[PDB]
């Protein structure tokens, strides 16, 4: 598999106004899995646990676990789900995330086998994008790093070893719940600092960026430090002992 | 169920795309786009869903030259996916055909080139790649402008991302994609390239049998480049093989615009020009614009 390098055109004019532009087009509103009456934030925590190690097991593209969540925590806003029924939902969540950001696509066998009948997860894909009229991409969190590299004017040289750590905190970061508050923006941007952090990368002390991001990203510096701690904090957290 | 199915207007791979009638509007005419989902047992065809995905993400912006979807029909009962899209009254090949002597004015050409970068412009600036550029794909409208069509095999481009050995007919694919390397937006720069050279002369500049055939007669005009332009990442040698005038291809093309033609046409693609540069270039200096 050719994996992709560098595009000048995707990745260093003004691609990150319209990430900010296009974050700003999901509204909240909302609370998590706010109108759900029988599955609870404990049950996502421990789901999103499972997705992420399927995710990670199969060596999927970075940018299709957080596109999961996202599928999974939108499509929670719309229908109800039932404790017997989140590994299947979750399941779907993954199937479609896998087909839109990475080339080899997870099957149906390999989430059946590993739980439904193999028409019953074909049918949740589809009463999940119905539910939300196919629109099914988004903006993730994982789509900052690169584009904050360069403003941040980070060296490329050093973006393949950032953004290898950056992306895989971030994704178990995304595990907790305290995260899913955050624009995908400011989670980025926690996790930058963060990889930036217990790992010198010939980077000037992390706490250096840390005005430019809060330009950037339109935010104080109170706020980019605070997630700092924040994604750090999910990160820890991360643990398989509750599966 | 209330789409009275007119006739077809070309078909793709996983599909053919009729235009049709509608219970809606009078009778009004939107282009079908009908996938047959086979209950094999993958679920729903990727392709329909990047595709949905993409064009629903960016709708909002109701950018002007992305054609535009409308619905998406499914009969649960193998189970039928119809696509709706809106319809144009032809595709490019078909206006570069209908069109009287001696071809498009160089004016028209110069409109449509422009609209088809402002597509692309769009596109990339949120970090989208329309791996699929050609004249079957392109929306011509009897008002003139361009609308991007078939966004099959469209998606989000991000870094490290895996990717495909396999894209864009043939005669419009890119050197480092037809020698299995990398690729991002500039694909699409080198296929629209291709469909500018196209719209002079009304006919395909490269067309190739094969991968080391249609290598082979795009150098033959671009020209063997240097041992520097060539990945060092793999495959066949620069050796594998052994730089006539643009124009003596294109029926005669502004020195301006032929500048244009071969910044698209640039072998290496990190040198190869952007559509936002594009925009700026001076063969659109003056269009009524
Ligand atoms: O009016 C047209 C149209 O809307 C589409 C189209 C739209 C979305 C797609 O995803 C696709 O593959 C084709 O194609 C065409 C092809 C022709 O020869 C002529 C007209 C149209």
């Amino acid at each position: 598999n050719r994996a992709k390098i560098d595009s000048t055109t995707m990745k260093d004019p003004r691609v990150l106004n319209n990430l900010k532009l296009r974050e700003l087009l999901l509204p909240k509103f909302t609370s998590l899995w706010e109108i759900q009456t029988e599955v609870t934030v404990d049950n996502r925590t421990i789901l999103l646990t499972w997705m992420h190690l399927l995710c990670e097991s199969f060596e999927l593209d970075k940018s299709v676990f957080p596109l999961s969540v996202s599928i999974l925590d939108r499509y929670l806003c719309k229908k109800q789900g039932t404790k017997k029924t989140l590994q299947k939902i979750g399941a779907a969540c993954v199937l479609i995330g896998s087909k839109i950001r990475t080339v080899k696509p997870m099957t149906v066998s390999k989430l059946t086998y590993l739980s439904f009948t193999n028409l019953e997860l074909i049918n949740q894909e589809k009463d999940i994008l119905e539910a939300l009229k196919w629109d099914t991409e988004a903006v993730l969190a994982t789509d900052f790093l690169i584009p904050l590299c360069n403003a941040l004017k980070i060296p490329e040289d050093l973006w393949p070893q950032l953004y290898e750590a950056a992306s895989t905190t971030i994704c178990k970061a995304l595990i907790q719940p305290n995260i899913a508050l955050l624009s995908p923006g400011l989670i980025c941007a926690g996790g930058l600092l963060t990889t930036i952090e217990t790992d010198n990368t010939n980077c000037r002390p992390w706490t250096c960026y840390l005005e430019d991001l809060s330009s950037i990203l339109n935010f104080s510096t109170n706020t980019v430090r605070t997630v700092k701690d924040q994604v750090s904090e999910a990160f820890s957290l991360y643990d398989l002992e509750i599966l | 169920q209330q789409y009275e199915c007119v006739a077809e207007i070309g078909e793709g791979a996983y599909g053919k795309v009729f235009k049709a009638r509608d219970l809606k509007n009078g009778g009004r005419f939107v282009a079908l786009k009908r996938v047959r989902v086979q209950t094999g047992e993958e679920g729903m065809p990727l392709s329909t869903i990047r595709e949905v995905a993409v064009l629903r993400h960016l709708e909002t912006f109701e950018h002007p030259n992305v054609v535009r979807l409308f619905d998406v029909c499914t009969v649960s009962r193998e189970t039928k996916l119809t696509l709706v899209f809106e319809h144009v009254d032809q595709d490019l090949t078909t206006y570069l055909d209908k069109v009287p002597e001696p071809g498009v004015p160089t004016e028209t050409i110069k409109d449509m080139m422009f609209q088809l970068l402002r597509g692309l412009d769009f596109l990339h600036s949120h970090r989208v790649v329309h791996r699929d550029l050609k004249p079957q794909n392109i929306l011509v409208t009897s008002s003139g402008q361009i609308k991007l069509a078939d966004f099959g095999l469209a998606r989000i481009y991000s870094f490290q991302m895996a990717l495909t050995s396999v894209v864009v007919t043939l005669w419009y694919r890119a050197p480092e994609v037809l020698l299995q390397s990398s690729y991002a937006t500039p694909v699409d720069l080198w296929s629209v390239g291709c469909i500018f050279a196209e719209m002079f002369r009304r006919k395909p500049l490269f067309r190739g049998s094969s991968d080391v055939d249609q290598l082979g007669k795009i150098l033959d005009v671009i020209g063997l480049p240097g041992e520097e332009d060539w990945p060092r990442d793999v495959a066949l040698p620069r050796q594998a093989f052994h730089a006539q005038p643009i124009e003596k291809f294109v029926t005669d093309i502004d020195e301006l615009g032929k500048d244009l033609l071969l910044k698209c046409l640039t072998f290496n693609p990190a040198k190869r020009i952007s559509a936002y540069s594009a925009l700026s270039h001076p063969y659109f200096q003056d269009l009524e614009r």
